[PDB]
């Protein structure tokens, strides 16, 4: 039910992962119709809740969530929030946007993912690779991704991140 | 290898000078980040202000539906810096085609409190409530009514009262709250403060937070115990009480009453 | 019941202020006996919960909580946590400590409160004044408090903080 | 006037040079803060390391029960900097009368992984489990057994096994978990890894977090799906998986299996 959307979102504020994960699943099943309220009822004062909003938007994958996800990935301080957004950025359904935003949007996602792939925290860089791999379905974007991935395989301190790069290169 | 709730870094390590320079980087993400950073760290140096003003005319960075990401972040940053040199550029942003620039500008004009924005704010209320609709598929109304109404209250635009008053019956709850705030600021009638008190009692947390901030901004004394008992985080309660305290300013018994409530939320 | 202490503390992790406030009241009524578990079951990964631990320790006022409270006031990033600790620092039952820690302890609290009274956030400075006022029952500490309070009444940007200083000076 | 979950400031605005200088300030609070800051920001410059080493012999700052606040914070900071020059001074801190210095030193020696600490760590297990009691009114055991056992595992002190093994029956759950970790590291027997898995299934959140970190540290592959399904925050899950991944290191199907689980916790 569509009337329940705000309540479902409000559940993320009660820090019970079991309950939140149920509310999120519910939102995702509702899909596109919940996206507007998910975008405008983000809890900016509870990172635990915010991470669920972002995760839910990422799973729905409506490309109208691009700018929220970019903000979250680029300027949020909470790692759980940023990682959720990084994954999401590579997997939105770009063709749902009116031409030519269906081309521009994935390119903006890429720019952000390239930017956060320099972060000092390994888990942000890991999530950034996962986002980048998601952009393989888009021909114009493959050169900078390949390129970035090679530079990271060369420079990365972390064996975990190098490994994930290798998995992405396949 | 360890978990941090609040990390040492969220991004390139910047200084004011470096953030300011990065506004003109070929890396658009870095410009975007730097504009956020300058607002977050409240870097009020004049050269930060001038650089952000220039970024209000950015054309390099565009997104979905012809959005202007750097203009949005620059606009938001300028409001936190307290420098009214920004007012004319922010005023111009009120006619930007990107909704989110208009919104950011109106929020910053509300923070700067400069009455020279009134005509441009008034124009965004053209058509009144009847025209204050939502276009299909957009997650926003046609104009940032919430911020515009709040801004008109904050700048003391009393001529706008008859344009504002109808928004108390807007279908969107956030818009009605903003119209209550503005109406109180511009008329000082308790009935409008009471509507904010009633939002505090409501089922909606985000709305309670907004009502707290509004009650603080207007300094409505009678709401003190309702603020202290509201279902919201102490941080918002303290900001609301602080605004009440500032209106009641040595020491009246009303100020003490408010301080005693503030003491209990620590 | 003493067996329930860990459960009560765990309640602070479910972000329901009503439920948390009940668990905290319960802990406070139990008093001293709960202090050891409160000190060693602090949630370092949830500031919402942590603030309740600190508030509960501050309300119990057992001076064995001094070092936790100093840490929280001085190095925590969460304002809700810091403010709770600042208030608490001026109100612990110092005489419960074996001599001469009953003299040393309030003096360390004072040092911390003087240090955080310089913070840039107004609400931290406000809480710091409240803590400082709590140390009025201690004769050796009054000079530096008076002194600090005058310097703050002179320099403070915030009318709220100046007012609270005035209330403390009375 | 506004609310921030993660504030711009928590204290004086410092640089490495200034933090290092502040270690010798007449303001003891400022020394304390600066030592925390140097660890938090992982300022690995050699002069930061040397200054913190010197602060291991601080006498200016004392607290309740003869505690040494700056020694505690210096000790904790040194472990985050990765510089084994600190090892001898940290070793000395293992005989400090202040429990919390001993604890901090043992935790940092566990992080530095230097086997030269083994004899001093071994001495803190004198008397074994029977002597591993709690003194009345102290919120801690007589020695920081948890950190000591973890440290002995991390440094590969196999001679300590027979001293460690009895702690699997210590009455305190955290001590048993540490002994399970150490036993696994030093013997590689799955039965000890399984005890950590079982803690994951337990009613105690903090304990689940500790078990996650331990499973990561030892790289116990069989725990992967239990880690991914545990009732704890993703951050801890990812750190545990990362340690598993690092033990399984191009690309085996076991590494892929772990990466696929990590992918799902974003």
């Amino acid at each position: 039910d569509v009337a329940a959307i705000p309540t479902l979102i409000a559940v993320f504020g009660y820090n019970n992962p079991t309950a939140a994960a149920i509310a999120s699943t519910a939102l995702v099943q509702l899909g596109e119709v919940a996206v507007p309220q998910l975008l405008t009822q983000i809890d900016d004062y509870n990172y635990g809740a915010r991470a669920y909003s972002i995760r839910t938007l990422a799973a729905i994958a409506d490309p109208r969530a691009l700018d929220v996800l970019i903000d979250a990935a680029a300027t949020d301080f909470a790692p759980s929030v940023r990682r959720a957004a990084a994954k999401g950025l590579g997997n939105l359904h770009w063709h749902k946007l009116e031409f030519p935003d269906n081309q521009t949007a994935p390119k903006k996602a890429l720019e952000t993912l390239l930017f956060i792939s320099q972060d000092a925290e390994w888990s942000i860089r890991y999530a950034a690779i996962v986002g980048l791999q998601g952009l393989v379905n888009i021909p114009d974007l493959q050169q900078p991704i390949h390129t970035r991935l090679k530079e990271m395989l060369a420079s990365d301190a972390e064996k975990a991140v190098r490994a994930r790069i290798l998995l992405a290169q396949s | 290898p360890s978990v941090e709730e609040f990390p040492a870094e969220n991004g390139p390590q910047l200084t004011p000078e470096l953030a300011i320079a990065n506004l003109q980087s070929s890396d658009l993400s870095l410009r975007y980040y730097a504009a956020w950073w300058l607002g977050k760290y409240r870097v009020k140096e004049s050269a930060a202000v001038d650089a952000l003003i220039a970024a209000l005319e950015d054309e390099a960075d565009r997104t979905e539906l012809g959005g202007y990401p750097l203009r949005r972040n620059a606009a938001r940053a300028l409001g936190k810096l307290g420098n009214r040199k920004a007012v004319p550029g922010l005023i111009n942003c009120l006619e930007c085609p990107d909704f989110y620039v208009r919104e950011a500008a109106a929020q910053s004009l509300e923070m700067l409190k400069d009455k020279t924005a009134a005509p441009a704010l008034i124009k965004l209320l053209d058509g009144g409530v009847a025209q204050a609709v939502q276009v299909t598929g957009r997650p926003h109304l046609v104009q940032p009514y919430e911020a515009v109404l709040e801004a008109l209250g904050a700048i003391g635009a009393t001529d706008a009262i008859p344009l504002i008053q109808p928004f108390l019956e807007h279908p969107v709850s956030r818009v009605q709250c903003a119209a209550a705030r503005a109406m109180y600021q511009l008329t000082q009638e308790p009935v409008y403060g009471e509507l904010l008190v009633k939002v505090l009692a409501g089922n909606d947390l985000n709305l309670r937070r907004v009502a707290l901030g509004d009650l603080g901004a207007i300094g409505y004394l009678a709401a003190a115990e309702a603020i202290a008992n509201a279902k919201a985080e102490n941080s918002f309660k303290l900001i609301a009480l602080k605004g009440l305290l500032e209106h009641q300013m040595s020491i009246s018994d009303q100020a003490i009453r408010v301080m005693n409530l503030m003491d209990s939320l620590l």
